């Protein structure tokens, strides 16, 4: 019969073009965003931004990324945030300088304490178990201003003290590694936010090009 | 003001107790049971190459289109197992994707906050996007073609909104619900549509009066889908909860339920057969639980999805039932 | 003697084992990858080699039954050369997947970029084609040159013959040293030492930028890896040393016989290259965690 | 790679 | 709280009939069209196309 083969020949050249497209889907890599209250999301996007929720697109180093920021999206994270399965990695963005805020929807709740409390939905959900976070300081210059005008006990109550930006920084971020139940199974880049171009997009791509290692070493079966 | 909502609620449920005379089960105990029905899948499609999310039959019972995170929008010859169209997406984050009645239009939504309704019927040949929708500040979770020209969108805001092809914004906006809408559901006559949102509450919404006839609390978890009977009688809710509740328009009463305490995840999808006799609900055990609707009890399974399903599809005449899982395959079951 | 007896019946239960345990993994393997996976260009490369190992293991038990006896052959001409021709491609085949599947690891590791932007399954295709085509180009001497003989005295064994193409006796000898040689030295370099060369420098420097990076979180890959080249190594080159020493002892064993030990050391070195092709799927497929859910769910 | 064969035109010795 | 309680109000002023009157109808429709589903009883393999 004529008419079924007509047809035929459509389903394959749409294979053809599935296949084709579905390559350069997988010839780039995905990063997740999360954080909100002016925690310097915005301003990681400016500086890598080399070329509704936000998408854009950037190549650094023949490297082909992909930018989501779901900021806009202000219904439950737990409905959608099974998307994002099978990203690289995922770029948590923390204001430094945010530990002696109070949020405006409630001023029981610190601003920082509920990055951590995002943070730590992030990485116990059982949509992100091999999901490595490269997590991401900002305002750490505004920061070292106001961590000698103000401290960090008010924001930790368990402080030894020493309210330094070295020592501060090493606590501040020892908090988000122990956040992570699954060591061993995901990585947690931790880096802080530059003025200087290149810096921060170099340690994204740092951070990815050793998850796509691990990707392709679990895949292979080392890992 | 408040008292007197606090009051008229315990009065609503007053009403309940007065109409429950007797449960579906304990009336329905005198029909024979269906027994045990061997389904096995007719076609596997396998064109994807991401998780599916929705899908939705044709009115032909061969045209259908599935949504995935490939960003590619297909439709499925299911006769012969070929792809009529592949259309691309602006955004590949799509939760819902609709077929029209006539089979001209086709629309998807998802995390752009945008419902892009695409022409199947091109003079040029391509597919290409007709119509935008905008004006949603959450995500588009389900979405049903009324006609060539009316659509209604469930969007991730806590609002169901109803839009105009040919003027290309809302025209009714539907305001109730607390939680987040997840599914959508047209009744046969296309006046009467249901919303199931994360409130643990579906409730009854009117085409043409626009505001919320009748309201259904039988649910404790988050409601992901939800369908009507074949008649537009009743209709079924399936919640994260595991358990599937049944709700009659003109009764406004959960009339019954289908659980079971071996399975303890939620439904993502769920429909009725021609008759509304069978149920078919899809669950997180990477399977699907056939239901007897009268009785609830088990009546087959539809195992062989590697991943969970996500979308459910019965046809119109009943012919088969297709279930689309997240590991990019569609199965044909008859 | 009855070390001698024992040293002949071992490669006899070798091969057995051998046969079972590939048909049983390859079987496996080809049933999750094939059909219940997603393809990959890892499992694209490891779908290849279990259908060679199956290939190989497929036609196994005839060479059991070869060497139950003494490499009679008991079946005709046509059917020895198509066993034959298959071993011979398939093990060819299994050494370069092995090779190849090193050198994509080196190039994921190593080019983490370039392998995620070039990396397809079309170019995978378009790539493994080639490891099968230099496979049919080792193999073609045994599509001409191997025949089927019979003893005068009864006993048949299908080997390399050469009375057609010699012409004359002194003609045919020299065509038969010459082309002895020319596979010994072929077999040595191609199907030996370009893998082994391949398969260590590639896994070295796999070796060798993950511990510069600091990813050894457990011994586990590393073991792993060491496992593999030791297997590979320990099994493939006592016989592509026996192959090599008769090789270049070509004169001496035709003419006078001088070295017998490679005559009855062969059976046991080819019984360890095709365990070594029976367990390289264990090794190379199983140690995947998916592929372990993935066959536990089926 | 490949099974070792060995004769000649016509005496060899070889092993399966 | 304006807007909740006038939707409460037209939810309450509807007719509610007895669960068991409303079953009936649920159950006449399921036996008046189970010849009619292909999913209920077996169809026959020249009458799917499904093969």
């Amino acid at each position: 019969s004529a008419e079924d083969k007509a047809a035929a020949e459509r389903s394959k050249m749409i294979d053809k073009n599935l296949r084709e497209d579905g390559e350069k889907a997988a010839r780039e890599v995905k990063l997740l965003l999360l954080g909100a209250g002016e925690s310097g999301k915005n301003t990681i996007v400016k500086q890598m931004k080399i070329i509704g929720i936000v998408e854009t697109h950037f190549t650094f180093k023949d490297l082909h990324f992909k930018m989501f920021d779901v900021g806009a999206q202000r219904s439950e994270r737990k409905k959608w945030i099974h998307c994002f399965e099978g990203v690289t990695a995922i770029i948590f963005c923390v204001a430094l300088s945010a530990y002696d805020l109070v949020l405006a929807e409630d001023e029981e709740m610190n601003r920082m304490h509920a990055s951590m409390k995002l943070f730590d939905s992030i990485c116990n959900n059982k949509w992100f178990t091999d999901t490595s976070i490269i997590l991401f300081l900002n305002k750490k210059d505004l920061f070292e201003e106001k961590i000698t005008h103000s401290p960090l006990t008010i924001c930790f109550p368990e402080y030894t003290g020493a309210n330094k930006y070295d020592e501060a920084a090493s606590y501040i971020q020892s908090k988000f590694e122990d956040l992570n139940k699954r060591k061993d199974t995901k990585e947690i880049y931790t880096h802080f936010t530059c003025s200087t171009d290149t810096k921060n997009v170099q340690f994204v791509f740092d951070a990815v090009t050793d998850v796509i290692i691990k990707n392709n070493l679990k895949d292979c079966g080392l890992f | 003001l408040r008292q007197e909502a606090e009051q008229l609620k315990n009065q609503i449920r007053d009403a309940r107790k007065a109409c429950a005379d007797a449960t579906l089960s304990q009336i329905t105990n005198n029909i024979d049971p269906v027994g045990r029905i061997q389904m096995r899948t007719r076609r596997t499609l396998r064109g994807h190459l991401a998780k599916i999310y929705a899908m939705h039959w044709g009115t032909d019972s061969r045209l259908l289109v599935s949504a995935s995170q490939d960003g590619k929008l297909i439709i499925w010859d299911s006769y012969t197992t070929n792809k009529v169209h592949a259309i691309p997406l602006r955004s590949s984050w799509v939760m819902t994707c609709a077929y029209a009645p006539s089979g001209n239009y086709v629309a998807c939504g998802g995390l752009d906050n945008i419902c892009s309704i695409y022409n199947l019927k091109t003079r040029e040949g391509n597919v290409r996007v007709s119509r935008e929708l905008a004006g949603h500040t959450g995500y588009l979770s389900c979405c049903r073609f009324l006609d060539d020209n009316q659509i209604v969108t469930s969007s991730g805001d806590t609002t169901c909104a109803l839009w105009d092809i040919e003027t290309g914004q809302q025209t009714t906006t539907f305001t109730g619900h607390t939680g987040d809408v997840m599914s959508l559901s047209l009744a046969p006559d296309t006046r009467l549509f249901v919303s199931g949102a994360c409130d643990a509450s579906a409730k009854l919404w009117d085409v043409r009066e626009g505001m919320c006839r009748q309201t259904f609390t039988g649910h404790e978890s988050d409601i992901n889908a939800i369908c009507f009977f074949p008649n537009g009688n009743a209709f079924a809710t399936g919640s994260d909860d595991a358990t599937c509740r049944l709700f009659d328009l003109r009764a406004d009463q959960e009339l019954m339920t289908y659980s079971h305490d071996n399975i303890i995840c939620g439904i993502t999808s769920v429909s009725f057969s021609k008759s509304g006799r069978l149920l078919l609900a899809g669950y997180d055990d990477f399977n699907c639980n056939v239901w007897d609707a009268l009785k609830a009890d088990r009546a087959g399974v539809l195992a062989g999805h590697d991943n969970r399903v996500s979308c459910l599809g019965v046809t119109d005449d009943g012919m088969a039932v297709a279930t689309g899982s997240w590991d990019s395959f569609l199965k044909i079951w008859n | 003697s009855a070390g001698y007896t024992v040293l002949r019946i071992l490669p006899l239960v070798v091969l057995g084992v051998t046969f079972v345990l590939g048909v049983l993994g390859n079987g496996l393997v080809i049933w999750v990858a094939g059909f219940r996976m997603t393809r990959t260009v890892t499992t694209i490369c490891y779908l290849n080699l279990a259908l060679a190992d199956f290939s190989f293991t497929a036609t196994l038990p005839f060479l059991i039954v070869s060497m139950a006896m003494g490499e009679k052959w008991p079946f005709g001409w046509f059917l020895c050369k198509l066993i034959h021709i298959v071993v011979d491609i398939n093990l060819f085949g299994s050494v370069f997947l092995i090779g190849f599947i090193a050198l994509d690891r080196c190039i994921c590791v190593l080019h983490p970029v370039w392998a995620q932007n070039h990396r397809t399954v079309s170019l995978a295709m378009k790539v493994i084609v080639g490891p099968w085509i230099l496979a049919l180009v080792l193999t073609l001497p045994v599509f001409l040159f191997l025949t089927t003989v019979t003893i005068p005295n009864g006993d048949t064994y299908c080997t390399f013959n050469f009375a057609s193409w010699g012409g004359t006796p002194e003609e045919r000898l020299k065509v038969a040293i010459t082309m002895l040689t020319a596979r010994g030295i072929i077999r040595f370099v191609i199907g030996f030492l370009l893998p082994m060369s391949i398969v260590a420098i590639c896994y070295g420097l796999i070796a060798a930028k993950i511990h510069k990076k600091g990813m050894i979180k457990s011994s586990r890959p590393l073991r792993v890896l060491t496992a593999v080249v030791a297997s590979f190594f320990i099994c493939w080159f006592p016989f592509q040393l026996v192959a090599l020493l008769g090789t270049v002892w070509l004169k001496e064993m035709l003419f006078y016989g001088k070295y017998k030990i490679i005559d009855i050391l062969v059976n046991p070195t080819s019984s360890l290259a095709f365990f070594n092709s029976c367990l390289n799927p264990m090794l190379y497929v199983f140690v995947g965690q998916d592929f372990r859910e993935r066959l536990i769910h089926s | 790679d490949a099974e070792f064969r060995h004769d000649s035109g016509y005496g060899g010795v070889v092993i399966a | 709280a304006r807007k909740l309680v006038e939707q409460l109000k037209m939810e309450a002023n509807i007719d509610r009939i007895k669960v068991s009157k409303a079953a009936a109808d649920l159950m006449a429709y399921c036996e008046a069209h189970a010849k009619e589903d292909p999913l209920l009883t077996p169809v026959p393999a020249s009458e799917n196309p499904f093969r």
